[PDB]
C-alpha cells in the first residue's frame, strides 16, 4: 500500500455527498409524489421519470452508508458484507438511472419528430414491461457480482471503498469495459436524440406559418439542448476515464500513479451522483404545469 | 368450464376489436363548430366539402370531424359536456352584424356567446379557431356607417384594416385564460380556400403543443 | 342460415381427401365450427372444433394428428383436410356451428353433412334402450346416464338433446335441461340429475319419430349417446 | 289578464290544501327505529373495455348481465359474474347519453343527441346484433328509454315532451306534454301502469301510460332535475337535482317526504337507484364518487369511493345483489 | 282566449285528487321496509357462500 493524505479530501468529498443526500431527498420525496399523487393518469414518459426518482432515491439511502466510512476515521467498522452490498447497490442505481435516461430520450424523440397524430397512450403498457425488464436484469447483474466476491473473492480487509486492483478477479475488471462501453452507446442514442429534437423543433418555429404561441416552441427547443448539456457535463467526464481507471487495475504501476487515478474518480463519482439529484428538478422546471404550481405557491 | 374458456376467448377478441377501434379513433380530429347561427356558417361548411351534424372530410392526409349542433333549440347546459376533449371549437361570427339587430345588435349577442363559449368550464384546454364571415360585405358597409354605431369607444378610421383590428382585438381581450390556450383569428377568405389551411394549421399546432405538454418538456 | 358441405365420394385408403363447409346466412366469423360425423347406422362422434378466429383448436382422440381443421372467414367456408384414411373413417360428415355466450344455444343449426366411404378419461353416456314403439298422443319418456357428474361448479350441467328425423340432420332440442332450442315445440321437456337425464315428450305426434342423442359437453373430446330409435 | 289570475289563484288553494293537510314530517314518526350504522361495500369486479365517458347503464332481468353506453359508440353487454363481454354493438351516432335494457332480455334500445332511439335485437338467427326500428319524431335530445314489454318503450327528451312508441309500427301512440322544460330522466313504476318524469324547469310529474293525461306533479327542487326513480313498492319515488338536494316524494300524499341533503356537498346529484328492500337509496353524485342515504333517516350510511372521474349512472339488481356504478372514467365497477 | 286554457284545466284536474295523509302513507314505507328488510343483501351483508360476486 501507498498511502499518502487523505483527509482533505475526505472533508470535501463528505460534504459534497450530504449536499446531494439532502438535495436528492427533497428532490426525489417531492418528484416521487407528483408521479402518484397528483397524477392519476401516467404516460410513458411520466412512468420512465417515475422510475428514475425511486432508482436515484436509493442511490441518495446510499449516501449515509458511503459518508460514514469518509469521515470517522476513514476505515470501515462494519463487515465486508455491508460493505460490498452498499458498494455495489451505489452503482446500479446509477446505471439503471442511465439507461432509463435513454428511455426517455428514446420516447421524445418518437412522441414529437417522427409522431404525427398520437400514439393512443398504449405505450404505458410496454412502459411497465420495460421498466420490469431493466429493474429485474439489473439486479440481476447485482447479484451476481455481490456473490462472486463475497463468497469467490478471498481479499477482504478492514477498509472500504479504498483503490484494490483487480488482479485478482479479472470478471469485474472486464465487466466494467463492457459496462463503459454500453454507457457510450446510450449516450449516443441521448445526444442523437435531443439534438435532433432542438432542430426539429428550430425548424417549426422557423416557418411561423401560425402567429399565436410560436414562442413556446424556441423554449422547448433550448430545453431539449439545457437536459442534454446536464446529462453530457455530469456523466461523460466520469466514463472518459474510466478506460484509464480499467486500464490501471490490469498492469502493474506505481503507487503515485494509482493515487491521482483514486484521486479523480471519488470527484468524478461527486458529478456523476450529482445528476440523480438534479434530474427530480429537471423536470419541475421544465414542465409547464409543475413551474406554475411551484412559483404560484412560492 | 369447456364453455366458459370459450366464453373467455370471444370476450377476448370483442376486446382486441374495441381496442383496434379505439387506435382507428384516436387518430383523428373533433371540431365543435359553433356560431350565432346567422353567422355564414353555411358557407364554412361547405368549404370544407335533425339534431346534431357531423361533416367528415380528408386533408392532408388527416382526418377531420366536425360537429355543427347549432339546431339543438336546447340549452347548452345539459349537452356541451359530451364535447370536452374535441381537438379544436371552429368558432364562427359575421362582421357585417355590427350595425344589424335581431333591441341590441347581433355582434354584442355574438360576443356574449363567445365569452361563455371560452370561459366555459368545461373548455380549459380546448383551442379555438377563429372566423370572420363577410369580408368584402364589412368592407363595403363600413364606407357609409361608422364603427360608432356599434362602439361608442372607438377612436380610429372607418377603414377596413382598422376597424378589423380592432374586433379582432375585442374578441381577443374577452379571454381571459390566456396563458393555458389561445384563440387564433382567421378573415375568411372565398377562392384561395384558405379556410381549410388555416384549420389545418391550427389543430397541427394544437396535436403538437399536446404531445410537448406530455412530453414534459414543454 | 344454411351450411352446406363438400369434398365427399369415394376414396381408396391411404388416400386425401379435403372437405369444404360453405356458409351462407350468418356471421360465419363469429361462430365457432364442428366437424361431426355418423357412422352408417352406429351414431354420432365428434371429429374436430376450431374456435372463432381459430384461437382454439381441439381434436378427437381417435384421430389427432391426422386430420388437419382450417377456417377462411374472410370467404366464410370451413374446410377440412384428411391425411390418412382407414376403413373406419366411412362416414356421414356433418359441419355445425357453434357460438358461446352466457345464454347461447350453442349447437343450433346443423348441415346437411356429405358422404365419404372407404373401400375396404373420457364421459361415456348409455341409453337402455335402442327400440320404442308408441302410439301418437301417448307420452314418451327417454333417459340415458353418463359416468362423471356433468352438474359443473357453475350451477349448469351441460347435456345435450338432438333429434335426427329419417334421412334428415340432426336437430338441436335441448342444450342444458330445460332450455328449450328456438323453433322447436313445447312439448319436449328435460330433466335430470349429476348423471341421470330425462327427455319427456307430451303428446307426440307421428312427425315426432326418429333417433334421439345425448351428448355431454363440459371438456373435449367431446362424446356421444348410443342413440335411441322410436318406431311408428 | 284573466289566464295568469286564475293560474295563480288555483296555485294558491292546492298549495294551501297541501300544506294545511301536513300531519308531521317523515323522520317525526321513523326517528325511533333503530339506524344502520355502517355500511362497508368493496368492488368485487372491475369492468374494463370503454374508451370514453359512460353515460348511461341498465341491469338486466336476471341480474347478471348488464349494458354501458359511453361517449365512444359502443354498447357492451357484460357478464358481471364473470366480466365477460358477451355483445359489443357498434352505434350509428356516438353521442349517446341514455339506454335500457328490455325486461324479457331480447331487445336492447340505445340512442341519444342524434334524436333517435334505436332498438337493436340480441336473439337473431344471423348470429349478430342489428338494428331492430329507429324511432323517428323527437326534436331534442333524449333520455331514459325504458322498455314496458317485447313491443313498446317510454322514452324522454329535451324537447319538453315524452312520448310512448310502438316498436312494431314505429309511430309514436302517445304523447305527454306539459313539461316548461327538458325533461332529463323518467322512472317506470314496477307494475309498468304508471311512470314519473324530472325535468328541467324544476317538477316531477307523473303520467298515465295508457291515458296520457297528467295525474299529478311536484315541486320543491330549485334547479335542474337530472336522475329519478321509484320506490320498491310503487308509490313513492327519489329525484335528484343540481341544487345538491335528493328528496323523496309519495305519489298519493302529494308533498314532498323528505329531504337527503348535507352541508359538505356542494354538487348536484347525476344518477339515483334504490336498495331491493326500500330502505337504502344509492345516489351518485357529480364530484367522483356515490353517497349511500338511508332513506328513512336521511343520514349518509356509506360511500363508495372510486371513480376518479365523475360517476354518472347507477343501478341496483332486481334480487338487490349488488350495485353496478358507471362514471366518467370509462369504468365499471360492481360493489356488493 | 284559449292560450292557456289547456294549463287551467289540467291545474283543476289536479284539485279533484285523493289526498291521503302523510302519516297514513309513511306507515306504507316503514311497513315495506321491515317486511322486506330480511331479503335484502345491502341492508345487512350476505355470507360468502351464495354470494356470486
Ligand atoms: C444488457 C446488459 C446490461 C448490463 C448492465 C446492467 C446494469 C448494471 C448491472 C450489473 C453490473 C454489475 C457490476 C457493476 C460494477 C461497476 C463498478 C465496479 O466495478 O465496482 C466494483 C466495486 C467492488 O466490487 C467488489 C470487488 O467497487 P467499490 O468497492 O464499490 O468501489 C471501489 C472504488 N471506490 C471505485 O469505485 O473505483
Amino acid at each position: 500500500t501507498c498511502p499518502m493524505d487523505e483527509k482533505l479530501l475526505s472533508t470535501v468529498l463528505t460534504t459534497s455527498y450530504s449536499v446531494i443526500f439532502i438535495v436528492g431527498l427533497v428532490g426525489n420525496i417531492i418528484a416521487l409524489y407528483v408521479f402518484l399523487g397528483i397524477h392519476r393518469k401516467r404516460n410513458s414518459i411520466q412512468i420512465y421519470l417515475l422510475n428514475v426518482a425511486i432508482a436515484d432515491l436509493l442511490l441518495i439511502f446510499c449516501l449515509p452508508f458511503r459518508i460514514m466510512y469518509h469521515i470517522n476515521q476513514n476505515k470501515w467498522t462494519l463487515g465486508v458484507i455491508l460493505c460490498k452490498v452498499v458498494g455495489t447497490l451505489f452503482y446500479m442505481n446509477m446505471y439503471i438511472s442511465i439507461i432509463l435516461l435513454g428511455f426517455i430520450s428514446l420516447d421524445r424523440y418518437i412522441k414529437i419528430n417522427r409522431s404525427i397524430q398520437q400514439r393512443k397512450a398504449i405505450t404505458t403498457k410496454q412502459s411497465i414491461y420495460v421498466c420490469c425488464i431493466v429493474w429485474m436484469l439489473a439486479l440481476g447483474g447485482f447479484l451476481t457480482m455481490i456473490i462472486l466476491t463475497l463468497k469467490k473473492g478471498g481479499h477482504n480487509s478492514t477498509m472500504c471503498f479504498h483503490y484494490r486492483d483487480k488482479h485478482n478477479a479479472k470478471g469485474e475488471a472486464i465487466f466494467n469495459f463492457i459496462l463503459v462501453v454500453m454507457f457510450w452507446l446510450i449516450f449516443l442514442l441521448i445526444i442523437l436524440s435531443y439534438i435532433k429534437i432542438g432542430k426539429n423543433l428550430l425548424r417549426i418555429s422557423k416557418r411561423r406559418s401560425k402567429f399565436p404561441n410560436s414562442g413556446k416552441y424556441a423554449t422547448t427547443a433550448r430545453n431539449s439542448f439545457i437536459v442534454l448539456i446536464i446529462f453530457t457535463i455530469c456523466f461523460v467526464p466520469y466514463h472518459a476515464f474510466r478506460f484509464i481507471y480499467i486500464s490501471s487495475q490490469l498492469n502493474v504501476s506505481s503507487c503515485y500513479w494509482k493515487e491521482i487515478v483514486h484521486k479523480t474518480n471519488e470527484i468524478m463519482l461527486v458529478l456523476s451522483s450529482f445528476n440523480s439529484c438534479l434530474d427530480p428538478v429537471m423536470y419541475f422546471l421544465m414542465s409547464s404545469n409543475i413551474r406554475k404550481i411551484m412559483c404560484q405557491l412560492l | 368450464s369447456a364453455e366458459d374458456k370459450a366464453a373467455v376467448e370471444r370476450s377476448k377478441m370483442i376486446d382486441r376489436n374495441l381496442r383496434e377501434d379505439g387506435e382507428k379513433a384516436a387518430r383523428e380530429v373533433k371540431l365543435l363548430l359553433l356560431g350565432a347561427g346567422e353567422s355564414g356558417k353555411s358557407t364554412i361548411v361547405k368549404q370544407m366539402k335533425t339534431g346534431i351534424v357531423e361533416t367528415h372530410f380528408t386533408f392532408k392526409d388527416l382526418h377531420f370531424k366536425m360537429f355543427d349542433v347549432g339546431g339543438q333549440r336546447s340549452e347548452r347546459k345539459k349537452w356541451i359536456h359530451c364535447f370536452e376533449g374535441v381537438t379544436a371549437i371552429i368558432f364562427c361570427v359575421a362582421l357585417s352584424d355590427y350595425d344589424l339587430v335581431l333591441e341590441m345588435n347581433r355582434m354584442h349577442e355574438s360576443m356574449k356567446l363567445f365569452d361563455s363559449i371560452c370561459n366555459n368550464k368545461w373548455f380549459t384546454d380546448t383551442s379555438i379557431i377563429l372566423f370572420l364571415n363577410k369580408k368584402d360585405l364589412f368592407e363595403e358597409k363600413i364606407k357609409k356607417s361608422p364603427l360608432t354605431i356599434c362602439y361608442p369607444e372607438y377612436a380610429g378610421s372607418n377603414t377596413y384594416e382598422e376597424a378589423a383590428a380592432y374586433i379582432q382585438c375585442q374578441f381577443e381581450d374577452l379571454n381571459k385564460r390566456k396563458d393555458t390556450k389561445e384563440i387564433y383569428t382567421h378573415f375568411t377568405c372565398a377562392t384561395d380556400t384558405k379556410n381549410v389551411q388555416f384549420v389545418f394549421d391550427a389543430v397541427t399546432d394544437v396535436i403538437i403543443k399536446n404531445n410537448l405538454k406530455d412530453c414534459g418538456l414543454f | 342460415v344454411q351450411l352446406v358441405e363438400s369434398g365427399g365420394g369415394l376414396v381408396q385408403p391411404g388416400g386425401s381427401r379435403k372437405l369444404s363447409c360453405s356458409a351462407s346466412g350468418f356471421a360465419f366469423s363469429s361462430f365457432g365450427m364442428h366437424w361431426v360425423r355418423q357412422a352408417p347406422e352406429k351414431g354420432l362422434e365428434w371429429v374436430a372444433y376450431i374456435s372463432s378466429g381459430s384461437g382454439t383448436i381441439y381434436y378427437a382422440d381417435t384421430v389427432k394428428g391426422r386430420f388437419t381443421i382450417s377456417r377462411d372467414d374472410p370467404k366464410n367456408t370451413l374446410f377440412l383436410q384428411m391425411t390418412s384414411l382407414r376403413s373406419e373413417d366411412t362416414a356421414m360428415y356433418y359441419c355445425v356451428r357453434s357460438i358461446y355466450y352466457y345464454g347461447s344455444s350453442p349447437f343450433d343449426f346443423w348441415g346437411q353433412g356429405t358422404t365419404l366411404t372407404v373401400s375396404s378419461s373420457d364421459i361415456v353416456m348409455t341409453q337402455a334402450t335402442s327400440s320404442v314403439p308408441v302410439t301418437p298422443g301417448e307420452s314418451v319418456s327417454i333417459s340415458c346416464r353418463s359416468s362423471k357428474s356433468l352438474l359443473h361448479s357453475n350451477g349448469n350441467t351441460y347435456l345435450y338433446w338432438f333429434l335426427q328425423r329419417p334421412g334428415q340432420s340432426p336437430q338441436l332440442l335441448i342444450y342444458r335441461m330445460s332450455n328449450l332450442a328456438s323453433g322447436v315445440p313445447d312439448r319436449f321437456s328435460g330433466s335430470g340429475s349429476g348423471t341421470a337425464f330425462t327427455l319427456t315428450i307430451s303428446r307426440l305426434e307421428a312427425e315426432d319419430v326418429g333417433v334421439y342423442y345425448c351428448m355431454q359437453h363440459l371438456e373435449y373430446p367431446l362424446t356421444f349417446g348410443a342413440g335411441t330409435k322410436l318406431e311408428l | 289578464d284573466q289566464l295568469r289570475q286564475e293560474a295563480e289563484q288555483l296555485k294558491n288553494q292546492i298549495r294551501d290544501a297541501r300544506k294545511a293537510c301536513a300531519d308531521a314530517t317523515l323522520s317525526q314518526i321513523t326517528n325511533n327505529i333503530d339506524p344502520v350504522g355502517r355500511i362497508q361495500m368493496r368492488t368485487r369486479r372491475t369492468l374494463r373495455g370503454h374508451l370514453a365517458k359512460i353515460y348511461a347503464m341498465h341491469w338486466g332481468t336476471d341480474s347478471r348481465l348488464l349494458v354501458s353506453a359511453s361517449q365512444d359508440g359502443k354498447l357492451i353487454i357484460w357478464d358481471s359474474y364473470t366480466t365477460n363481454k358477451v355483445h359489443a354493438i357498434p352505434l350509428r351516432s356516438s353521442w349517446v347519453m341514455t339506454c335500457a335494457y328490455a325486461p324479457s332480455g331480447n331487445y336492447v334500445a340505445c340512442g341519444g343527441l342524434d334524436n333517435i332511439c334505436s332498438i337493436y335485437n340480441l336473439k337473431t338467427r344471423e348470429g349478430n346484433v342489428r338494428v331492430s326500428r329507429e324511432l323517428a319524431g323527437h326534436t331534442g335530445y333524449l333520455s331514459c328509454c325504458r322498455f314496458l314489454d317485447d313491443n313498446q318503450i317510454v322514452t324522454s327528451s329535451g324537447d319538453t315532451t315524452c312520448a310512448l312508441w310502438d316498436i312494431e309500427t314505429g309511430q309514436q301512440t302517445t304523447t305527454f306534454t306539459g313539461h316548461t322544460g327538458d325533461v332529463m330522466s323518467l322512472s317506470l313504476a314496477p307494475d309498468t301502469r304508471l311512470f314519473v318524469s324530472g325535468a328541467c324547469d324544476a317538477s316531477a310529474k307523473l303520467w298515465d301510460v295508457r291515458e296520457g293525461m297528467c295525474r299529478q306533479t311536484f315541486t320543491g327542487h330549485e334547479s335542474d332535475i337530472n336522475a329519478i326513480c321509484f320506490f320498491p313498492n310503487g308509490n313513492a319515488f327519489a329525484t335528484g337535482s343540481d341544487d345538491a338536494t335528493c328528496r323523496l316524494f309519495d305519489l298519493r300524499a302529494d308533498q314532498e317526504l323528505m329531504t337527503y341533503s348535507h352541508d359538505n356537498i356542494i354538487c348536484g346529484i347525476t344518477s339515483v337507484s334504490f336498495s331491493k328492500s326500500g330502505r337504502l337509496l344509492l345516489a351518485g353524485y357529480d364530484d367522483f364518487n356515490c353517497n349511500v342515504w338511508d332513506a328513512l333517516k336521511a343520514d349518509r350510511a356509506g360511500v363508495l369511493a372510486g371513480h376518479d372521474n365523475r360517476v354518472s349512472c347507477l343501478g341496483v339488481t332486481d334480487d338487490g345483489m349488488a350495485v353496478a356504478t358507471g362514471s366518467w372514467d370509462s369504468f365499471l365497477k360492481i360493489w356488493n | 282566449i284559449a292560450q292557456a286554457r289547456k294549463l287551467v284545466e289540467q291545474l283543476k284536474m289536479e284539485a279533484n285528487i285523493d289526498r291521503i295523509k302523510v302519516s297514513k302513507a309513511a306507515a306504507d314505507l316503514m311497513a315495506y321496509c321491515e317486511a322486506h328488510a330480511k331479503e335484502d343483501p345491502l341492508l345487512t351483508p350476505v355470507p360468502a357462500s351464495e354470494n356470486p360476486f
